């Protein structure tokens, strides 16, 4: 289904790699997914970088694999409950999505696509966009981030 | 952790010290990794090791040394195999750790005295052998029945080898048995002797499946009047090759120990076990020769040579020795350089080994006594070359060429 | 070269195959790498191996699988040492070759016969314990303290429902703790525990140790004692050793455990080095009624080393690590000791893994009999369900929270 | 003081949330003296939270030096000075400073001053020598571009 990684405490010791990517929240809406910075240019020497819009919200990621991969495109969905958004289980927590617009098209029949639901914003599969004839969504989802707990 | 992670300890006189070489997985902190380490090889308030130095590897990424001190009580006295479990036994298994790697070693005099330690070394083995000002020269039979072995033995002594070896592969075969092995190398080393007036010998192989056998092919040995036993202490184990050591020194016979297998444990330089220390293991279990190989990383190699020679090493890590090592008059372990030597690289061998080493050659054109005419000619000018202050690494040349003057044994070898 | 790589060979019943992995240098073909493997191992054209197959490993860039024959007469019979320098003993330390490990061996009946096997085997050893219809079980006693309070442990545990209890494996003889005295306790230990519960129990006395001599005198007293279970450490001590305590131990009707302590340091990378189904083999070979296998709770290797060590044939299947078809010409298999990281809620896929034919040893209970009382009832709950047609892979947890509430004991454990 | 490569895999490493406020060389002190020194990771969204709003943004990997600065965490771009276009130009630069670490203690330790144009990195004993035993940060890392060759 969804790919999913969870932050644990204590993962701060030894970071080799790190991204940031923008914070849009479920709030917020689809309009603040809309004006977040899409590239963001790397002019890195061991990360140094800048943005192509003002953005007051950044989210400090791991260099998981499915992150680093997406590069531009890259943003954060901040979600108070897990339940609303995940089609299966949930933990009752706060939720972090990971979601790219580039793939934003649904050609994915598996692949979970971030859309705008009339209660808010939800992930839904592909396969059942197609059913409903959505051609596109706002971003696809890459990963599904869990908080650290105890 | 921070009941083996100490950083601020100064390791007491009798302590065991270990070097060990690590690199930690992904999101594991170098000290982490290392109070593990210690926890792992000891208890895990006087039964535990303590980390007490930690510090990365330079030049090389997410690779660390750690330095963990153990109490003396830690080891049964005399034993190897009990060193060897309680630091290599599990640790090397450890989860959080990549890879690890033991680079050294420090026994401490208390413990150092409760080893036998060569049954002969390094001074007695020349007083049995009455050779003396020079290194000792040997090979190794390239093919055979007993009698056509016995004669290539004969051969290869007769004409100026000090030692013959036997192929470490051959025990006992269907094609071959010891036991008759054992009576034509014999004879040959006899006729050798009386023919020549020199001590000779063959490194017979004792090695066995049980140590019943072991014990009857070496009292073969010695109603044969052989003065040297060969045994591989890796495959074997260590507790055989110390039994055989014992056995050694009540009947005289000086003991050979062939390093086979050994690289399936130390090639590869971020895992497992370096050389030196099975070296300074095997000084203190028994052996009076150990091949160290050859080297024609001179200096790592160098560095254990002087380990199991001198009675004081100071620790320098150029050489790559961790710690300082007093051998409290522990006698020393002859080396013995091999593979890939030939007269050419007689000049290097002796100035880089010195006197107290042997060197042991894989055809002549002229078969075999030519073959050891012509080493034993080699050497023999390179020693005096050396003595005269002429510099073998530069000399070596000329000091061949001029040998190949007087002997056309050694200028057939040099013709090619 | 080309007098090695015989693309077209057949292997003959008699001959000894072997599989290797590789990684060649760069500017080095595959095939010659396999020929020069088989040179290095070998060599009479008849004493010769002979690399008649090489193929890639899928999946993976410079790596490389290469076949090797070698013939029966190259090996000493009932000698595993034997087998191994031939084998094992250069092809590491060659040049030519990046990294090399040892991936299997197929022993041909003709060699197999040759050697003892274990002492007893899976089901003599069934009826001598008088241990029937499930996997037996143990732990290790800790603090890993004086030879009488270490008894009083023991007694409890035993006592309490354990089938055996084991010694640290790193404890032979120590200025704190001497094996004779450990031996008096244990022995006192056991006896009232069998005296007072009616059943066999035992313990894994290491009897370990620096010489052979000294190896016999702990053997023979714990039959003084009337141990019915030994102790050895087959790597360290090694094989000479322990093929000699096996013969002992056959002829003195005494079970042997075999731990596996410093595997790690020959087979952990994946890339170098020799695989534990090797050594394995070579242990069912050598001796040994028990030998720690290791628990998984690779998978599919795992399941391969067990059918290896205890079935009559094992066909070939590279998808669980078995490279060649084995018949073992109806010699006892050595039963499997699963370990590490094992307690109660692993019970389930421990019984469904290994089936009955195994031991496993638990490792700190909140009441030690309270303990051993909480893994009897939870083996005996499990291996009551697999034979009622529960899925303990799935039905595993309720069947340990219903087992929980028969002995508050399980409850206990279960609740941490 | 360690100079890294922005490397993925390398020392494989890998995951944390880590923040530091990023300034011009060019701004000056004035830049630093006002980034936001407390950067507090919470919550469970895990958002970062800054005391005041920053412009710019940069992370650093949490390698052990910028794990351990914590509070007054700074991030500093340099930008290079060839006398000759052809010859290749030096890459561009970060600094991570400890601006907790203001002080001048460490004779081998780098700090930050000022210099008449920009800012720079000075030797604590030079500092010393010159009688400052004040500096705006503490230069805990070096910086080095992703490269994959």
């Amino acid at each position: 289904r969804i790919p999913v990684v969870r932050l644990k405490f204590g993962e701060v010791a030894e970071a080799t790699s790190v991204v940031v990517l923008p914070v849009c929240k479920a709030e917020e809406g689809e309009k603040k997914i809309l004006e977040a910075p899409m590239e963001i240019i790397a002019g890195g020497d061991f990360k140094v970088v800048e943005a192509e819009k003002g953005w007051k919200r950044w989210v400090v990621l791991p260099s998981w694999n499915p992150v680093a991969a997406i590069g531009k495109g890259g943003v954060a969905v901040s979600f108070r409950d897990d339940r609303k958004v995940l089609p299966w289980d949930g933990k009752e927590e706060p939720l972090l999505v990971v979601a790219d617009r580039v793939r934003n098209v649904v050609e994915a029949d598996d692949g979970y696509y971030l859309v705008v639901a009339e209660n808010g914003l939800k992930l839904e599969k592909g396969s059942d966009l197609k059913a409903r004839e959505v051609k596109e969504s706002l971003g696809m989802v890459v990963l599904v981030v869990r908080p650290p707990r105890e | 952790k921070l009941t083996y992670y100490t950083p601020d300890y100064t390791p007491k006189d009798t302590d065991l010290l270990a070097a060990f070489r690590f690199s930690p997985q992904p999101g594991v902190p170098a000290d982490e990794a290392g109070a593990a380490i210690a926890a792992e090889s000891s208890t895990g308030d006087r039964y535990k090791g303590k980390c007490y130095h930690i510090e990365p590897v330079q030049g090389e990424e997410n690779s660390y040394f750690a330095f963990i001190a153990y109490p003396l009580d830690l080891f049964e006295e005399g034993s190897v195999t009990n060193i060897l479990t309680s630091i290599v036994g599990n640790v090397f298994g450890f989860k959080a750790i990549r890879s690890l790697r033991l680079e050294d070693i420090r026994f401490p005099v208390a413990l150092v005295k409760t080893f036998q330690g060569p049954p002969h070394g390094i001074q007695v083995e020349r007083d049995l052998l009455n050779k003396y000002g020079r290194p000792m020269l040997g090979c190794t039979i390239k093919p055979l029945s007993a009698k056509n072995y016995g004669r290539a033995v004969y051969e290869c002594l007769r004409g100026g080898l000090d030692f013959t070896k036997d192929d470490e592969n051959i025990n006992s075969q269907p094609f071959q048995r010891w036991r008759d092995r054992f009576l034509f190398v014999a004879d040959a080393i006899h006729k050798s002797q009386a023919e020549t007036g020199e001590i000779k010998g063959h490194y017979l192989n004792v090695t066995a499946p049980t140590c019943e056998e072991m014990m009857k092919r070496a009292e073969f040995a010695k109603e044969l009047g052989m003065p040297i036993i060969m045994h591989d202490f890796l495959t074997a184990g260590f507790t055989a090759n110390t039994t055989l050591a014992k056995w050694c020194r009540d009947n005289g016979v000086l003991l050979h120990i062939h390093r086979a297998m050994h690289a399936v444990i130390d090639r590869q330089r971020n895992h497992g076990i370096h050389f030196r220390v099975l070296a300074k293991c095997l000084r203190l279990s028994g052996g009076d020769h150990l091949h160290s190989g050859t080297v024609v990383d001179k200096a790592s190699t160098l560095g254990f040579v002087d380990l199991m020679r001198e009675d004081h090493i100071e620790a320098d890590r150029s050489r790559g020795v961790f710690f300082t090592q007093d051998w409290a008059s522990m006698p020393g372990v002859l080396p013995v350089a091999s593979g890939g030597i030939h007269v050419w690289h007689m000049p290097a061998l002796v100035e880089i080994f010195g006197d107290d080493s042997v060197l042991q050659f894989g055809g002549h054109p002229w078969g075999n006594a030519p073959g050891a005419t012509a080493n034993r000619v080699a050497l023999e000018a390179c020693v005096q070359a050396r003595n005269e202050g002429r510099d073998l690494y530069r000399e070596g040349g000329d000091i061949l060429r001029e040998a190949g003057k007087w002997s056309p044994e050694l200028a057939a070898a040099l013709d090619l």
